[PDB]
C-alpha cells in the first residue's frame, strides 16, 4: 500500500489520503494515526467503520483498488503520521501498512527566520574541532535554504541541520546548521558567514564573523 | 482491559542479540494473535510477523525469517520476539500488538509501548559541553546557548538556569554525527541588555554516563 | 514455549475472515 508523502491543509477544510493497492475482499483496509512520540492507533475499520472514541471528522472511502481517508474540520490537533493496512491474502496473510502520510495544518501566517550566527568555542578548537552553528529560530514554514560561505566560497557535505517545531506558542520552526571544520582548517581560512534563504526575508540575510 | 507492556529502549552490540518482551496486563495470550511491527524513528509500519496462542503456530516473513524467534513463557503469558545475528540495520523500534486475525475488527487494535533497539557501533561517552557566545552587543534579541557533543547514548536532558529559564529554550533534536556518536545544540534567547547583569547557565546531565554538567554561558 | 513458523494459516483460527479461507491448510 502506497501514500502520499505528506498532505497539507488550511484549518477547517477537509484533506484526503489516498491507500493505492498495487486485496482482502478490499473491505478491510483500515486507517492508523501515529502522533509524534506515541504508539499507532486504530481510527478507521472496515474502510469506513469508526471505532468507539473517534471522532467523526475521520471518514473512509474506497475506489478501485484506491482507499481514501477525508478529515473534516481539519485543526492542528488532527496533524499526525497516517497509514493505512490491510491484510495482503498470502500464505501467512501478510499485514500489510502503507508507506505513511504526515498531515500538517499550515496556513494563516509567515514568519521570518532569525539568523544568528556561532563562533567556534575556543575550548572546543583546542580540542581540534570547530563547529560553526548557524541558528534560524522562528520561522514557518520549514523550506529555508542555508548557504554555507568560507571565504566568498560554498561548503557542502560538512552541514548538518535539526529542526524543532516549538509547541503551538508560535507554531514555527528553529533550525541549527552546524559547519564542522578542523582546527587547522578553519584557522587557514578567515571570513566565515551563512546565508540565510526563506519565505519571510525574500532578500537573503547574511550573518558573518571574521577570526 | 488489555494493554501491552513492553521493556525499555536496549542499546547493543553489533552481532549480538536482543529479545524484546511482551506483557499481557489484563490479556490471556490464548485467543488473539500478536502481531510484531517494526518501525525506525522515522518509518512506515513494518509487520515483522505474528504469533498464535490457540495453535503454538508462529508465522514471519521472509525478510526477517532466519532470525526472529518467537519464544513465549507460558507461565504469567509473556511472549517475547528475539531478533538475533544483529546489524547496524537492524536499529528500529519493535512494537508487540494483539491482532485480531479473527472477529470483525480485522485490524492491530491495542499496541504495546514500544521497544527501541539500536546497534551501538560505540562506546558510552561522556557529554562534552562548549558555550555559544551572545555576540558582543548592548542593546534587543541576543541568542546564546551550549554545544553538548561527542556523547552515547542518549538520553541528555539540557536545562536553563536550573529550570528557571524556559520560554525562548529550543533544544534541538540530537543527531548522529559522523563519528558515531551523538551531538545537539540548545539555544536561548534572551535581552541583549540582560547580557551583562543576567547569569546564564546550561545544565547538561548524561545519565548514561553519569556526566552531570553545568557549564556558564556569559561571555 | 518455542513457537515454530510454519509458513502456512491453520483455519481454526480463522473465524469471519475470507481471506484465511482464500489461503488456508491444515495438518
Amino acid at each position: 500500500l502506497t501514500q502520499p508523502a505528506s498532505v497539507s491543509g488550511s484549518p477547517g477544510q477537509s484533506i484526503t489520503i489516498s491507500c493505492t493497492g498495487s486485496v482482502g475482499g478490499y473491505s478491510h483496509v483500515s486507517w492508523y494515526q501515529q502522533h509524534p512520540g506515541k504508539v499507532p492507533k486504530l481510527i478507521i475499520s472496515e474502510v469506513s467503520n469508526r471505532p468507539s472514541g473517534i471522532s467523526n471528522r475521520f471518514s473512509g472511502s474506497k475506489s478501485a483498488n484506491t482507499a481514501s481517508l477525508t478529515i473534516s474540520g481539519l485543526q492542528p490537533e488532527d496533524e499526525a503520521d497516517y497509514y493505512c493496512g490491510s491484510y495482503a491474502s498470502t500464505n501467512i496473510l501478510h499485514y500489510v501498512f502503507g508507506t505513511g502520510t504526515k498531515v500538517t495544518v499550515l496556513s494563516r501566517t509567515v514568519a521570518a527566520p532569525s539568523v544568528f550566527i556561532f563562533p567556534p568555542s575556543d575550548e572546543q578548537l583546542k580540542s581540534g574541532t570547530a563547529s560553526v552553528v548557524c541558528l534560524l529560530n522562528n520561522f514557518y514554514p520549514r523550506e529555508a535554504k542555508v548557504q554555507w560561505k568560507v571565504d566568498n566560497a560554498l561548503q557542502s557535505g560538512n552541514s548538518q541541520e535539526s529542526v524543532t517545531e516549538q509547541d503551538s506558542k508560535d507554531s514555527t520552526y528553529s533550525l541549527s546548521s552546524t559547519l564542522t571544520l578542523s582546527k587547522a582548517d578553519y584557522e587557514k581560512h578567515k571570513v566565515y558567514a551563512c546565508e540565510v534563504t526563506h519565505q519571510g526575508l525574500s532578500s537573503p540575510v547574511t550573518k558573518s564573523f571574521n577570526r | 482491559q488489555v494493554q501491552l507492556v513492553q521493556s525499555g529502549a536496549e542499546v547493543k552490540k553489533p552481532g549480538s542479540s536482543v529479545k524484546v518482551p511482551c506483557k499481557a496486563s489484563g490479556g490471556t495470550f490464548s485467543t488473539y494473535p500478536i502481531s510484531w511491527v517494526r518501525q525506525a524513528p522515522g518509518q512506515g509500519l513494518e509487520w515483522m510477523g505474528r504469533i498464535i496462542p490457540d495453535p503454538p503456530m508462529a508465522n514471519i516473513a521472509q525478510k526477517f525469517q532466519g532470525r526472529v524467534s518467537f519464544s513465549a513463557d507460558k507461565s504469567t503469558t509473556i511472549v517475547y520476539m528475539e531478533l538475533s545475528s544483529l546489524r547496524s540495520e537492524d536499529t528500529a523500534v519493535y512494537f508487540c500488538a494483539r491482532e485480531i486475525l479473527q472477529s470483525p475488527p480485522f485490524a492491530v487494535d491495542v499496541w504495546g509501548q514500544g521497544t527501541m533497539v539500536a546497534v551501538s557501533s560505540a562506546s558510552t561517552k561522556g557529554p562534552s559541553v562548549f558555550p555559544l557566545a551572545p555576540s558582543s552587543k548592548s542593546t534587543g534579541t541576543a541568542a546564546l546557548g551550549c554545544l553538548v557533543k561527542d556523547y552515547f547514548p542518549e538520553p541528555v536532558t539540557v536545562s536553563w538556569n536550573s529550570g528557571a529559564l524556559t520560554s525562548g529554550v529550543h533544544t534541538f533534536p540530537a543527531v548522529l554525527q559522523s563519528s558515531g556518536l551523538y551531538s545537539l545544540s540548545s539555544v536561548v534567547t534572551v535581552p541583549s541588555s540582560s547580557l551583562g547583569t543576567q547569569t546564564y547557565i546550561c545544565n547538561v546531565n548524561h545519565k548514561p554516563s553519569n556526566t552531570k554538567v553545568d557549564k556558564k554561558v556569559e561571555p | 514455549f518455542h513457537f515454530e513458523v510454519f509458513n502456512f494459516v491453520p483455519c481454526s483460527i480463522c473465524s469471519n475472515n475470507p481471506t484465511c479461507w482464500a489461503i488456508c491448510k491444515r495438518i
